[PDB]
């Protein structure tokens, strides 16, 4: 069924599963025309398909040519997502195919179910989790590959860098979701936190900086403070007066 | 005109014949139904006064044999049987008619209701949905499941309606996933009409039989099939223009006949609102839309 605030640890068992997020597939700018009407212009997008146990990210770049001459693009984008995920599954060896695919948006359920009819044993599920995978385009190296693409392309990343050498997949997923939620909430402040210190760098083969264990604790605290600070600004709430239980609930 | 005699009526029962219903008292001198119009299928149905559980009944056509009803005290129900001795049957019927012990089928002259509900229903197709080859008539009851229900359990006692499933490989061509899911025309025209039913009359006959089993028996599987066959047409962009016209007539008479107090259980809100207001054919069912809006505006 749905994947809620009861089945958290299922994400880190040994059954292969993928999250699919389609938020960034169809992306547009909106502008006035010479005659004073409004028009959209599509920009390159991506499908975010992530194995939460291993960190493997299958980033399918959606080039704007796929929309040329097509109608009802927001509907088509869901079916294109489902077509690409189905093609990905078919391209993987049998022992690498997922047993479950979890979609971040319920509107992806029917398109994916229909494209996966030939895989009756792969469960297609929604989730009650509010995962911030839309903020993937705030990761500089991911945004760069998407915007530079001149044709459809699949790019493979490990979104956890080398963290699984030191932490569990449960903790790595928690760290990723905290980082992405902070980037979604205040992108400039989050990037300042991640890059403020010149002495810590991002390896050529990584997405995130090379923090030590203790530095990651500090970074994570600063990200929680960012989220709490923005919550206070949004709702006109004095965050200093809040208790630890109130703060933990808001971050959750 | 033809006749279905009853040996006797040992238990109090509501007997329905087509869209009509009447009550027989325990051990009343009731001996059957006369003046049944030749040229249509008919259904004789029962609901026991002391146990409204199990509506049950029999579809039959008097052109196919001489049929009568006899109560079985072991199985506890009124059973249809065929009499092969024609002179005996005529003698029985004549005596009961002479003594005025049979109620009269009251087909009022202006009234085309039964024809309008059964235009496409044939006994030979009923006997393929309800499989019991040794009888010329077909038993249906409230609780019989459909083949499709039995997949999601005695096969010999099931309704073999054609399985309709919008998220099945039958309904969706590889490579045409979006097209075929959003526009059911392939599934309607190529798979169902050309492939399974062969023509729109057979499709309409099964749709009409499903509706009548839902209404007369309170059969859930029948109600699901009726709605699925409507939704398949309404969700197709390309349908033979006369077919939509004939469907509008079929549905109009079904909605007109439906008992108002059963509208909550026999009509699916989701399906009807989609068909009348969202589907490709939302503007193609003007007569059905008008009766639905005037008789059951709450459902919409
Ligand atoms: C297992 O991680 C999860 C699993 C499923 C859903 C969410 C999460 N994580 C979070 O929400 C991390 C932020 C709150 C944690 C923190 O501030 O350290
Ligand atoms: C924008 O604030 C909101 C918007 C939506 C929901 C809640 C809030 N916050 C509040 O109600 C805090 C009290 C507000 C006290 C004040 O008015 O200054
Ligand atoms: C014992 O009555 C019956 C016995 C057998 C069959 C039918 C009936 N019904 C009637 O005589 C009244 C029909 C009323 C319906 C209408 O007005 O359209
Ligand atoms: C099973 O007998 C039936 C036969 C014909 C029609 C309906 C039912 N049953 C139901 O609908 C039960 C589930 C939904 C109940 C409801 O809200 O109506």
């Amino acid at each position: 069924g749905a994947m809620n605030s009861s089945n958290y640890a299922e994400l880190f068992n040994n059954d292969i599963k993928l999250f699919v997020d389609d938020t960034n597939v169809y992306r547009v700018t909106v502008h006035k025309t010479f005659e004073g009407n409004v028009a959209t212009k599509a920009i390159n997008g991506c499908i975010f398909t992530l194995n939460p146990k291993t960190g493997h990210l299958f980033l399918k770049i959606i080039h704007t040519s796929v929309w040329a001459g097509q109608k009802r693009l927001s509907q088509l984008a869901k079916w294109k997502t489902a077509e690409e995920v189905s093609a990905l599954v078919r391209s993987l060896p049998k022992e690498e195919q997922p047993k479950q695919i979890i979609v971040t948006r319920k509107a992806m359920l029917d398109p994916l179910e229909v494209h996966m009819l030939d895989f009756p044993n792969i469960a297609i599920r929604p989730t009650e989790l509010r995962l911030p995978f839309s903020a993937a385009m705030s990761i500089d190296k991911l945004s760069d590959v998407v915007m530079k693409a001149t044709e459809p392309q699949m790019v493979l990343f490990n979104i956890y860098d080398d963290w699984l050498d030191r932490i569990s997949s449960y903790t790595a997923f928690s760290r990723l979701t905290l980082l992405l939620r902070a980037l979604k909430t205040n992108e400039e402040s989050a990037k300042m936190i991640l890059l403020s210190d010149p002495t810590i760098t991002i390896k050529s083969y990584h997405l995130w900086p090379s923090f030590t264990d203790e530095q990651w604790i500090t970074i994570e605290s600063q990200m929680r403070d960012l989220i709490l600070t923005e919550y206070g600004r949004k709702y006109n709430v004095n965050i200093s007066a809040l208790t630890q239980t109130e703060i933990k609930d808001i971050i959750l | 005109m033809n006749t279905v005699p009853f040996t006797s009526a040992p238990i109090e029962v509501t007997i329905g014949i087509d869209q009509y219903s009447f009550n027989v008292k325990e051990n009343q001198p009731f001996h059957g139904i006369k003046d049944i119009p030749i040229g249509h299928v008919h259904v004789i149905h029962f609901q026991h006064a002391d146990n409204s559980s199990m509506r049950y009944g029999y579809w039959f056509d008097c052109r196919m044999g001489n049929f009568y009803i006899q109560y079985d005290p072991k199985d506890g129900l009124y059973k249809m049987m065929e009499e092969r001795d024609g002179a005996k049957f005529e003698n029985i019927v004549h005596n009961f008619k002479e003594r005025q012990m049979m109620v009269s089928y009251p087909k009022i002259d202006e009234d085309d209701t039964w024809y309008n509900l059964t235009e496409f229903v044939q006994m030979d197709k009923i006997r393929k949905i309800v499989r019991k080859d040794e009888n010329q008539f077909s038993y249906v009851d409230s609780s019989m499941t459909t083949v499709q229900e039995n997949e999601l359990s005695d096969p010999a006692h099931s309704l073999n309606y054609t399985v309709i499933n919008f998220k099945s490989r039958e309904a969706i061509r590889p490579g045409h996933e979006m097209e075929d899911f959003l526009d059911k025309s392939y599934y309607l025209n190529t798979v169902m009409l050309q492939g399974i039913f062969k023509n729109s009359s057979n499709y309409f006959g099964e749709l009409q039989f499903a509706f009548l089993n839902a209404m007369f028996f309170g059969n859930y599987g029948s109600s699901l099939q009726w709605h699925a066959m409507i939704e398949l047409i309404c969700s197709s962009a390309t349908v033979p223009k006369h077919m939509l016209d004939k469907l509008d007539e079929i549905l109009y008479y079904q909605i007109k006949t439906l008992p108002e107090q059963y509208s909550d259980i026999l009509l699916n809100e989701r399906v009807w609102n989609i068909c009348l207001y969202s589907s490709f054919q939302k503007n193609s069912l003007h007569n059905t839309e008008k009766i639905m809006e005037n008789k059951y505006p709450e459902l919409l």
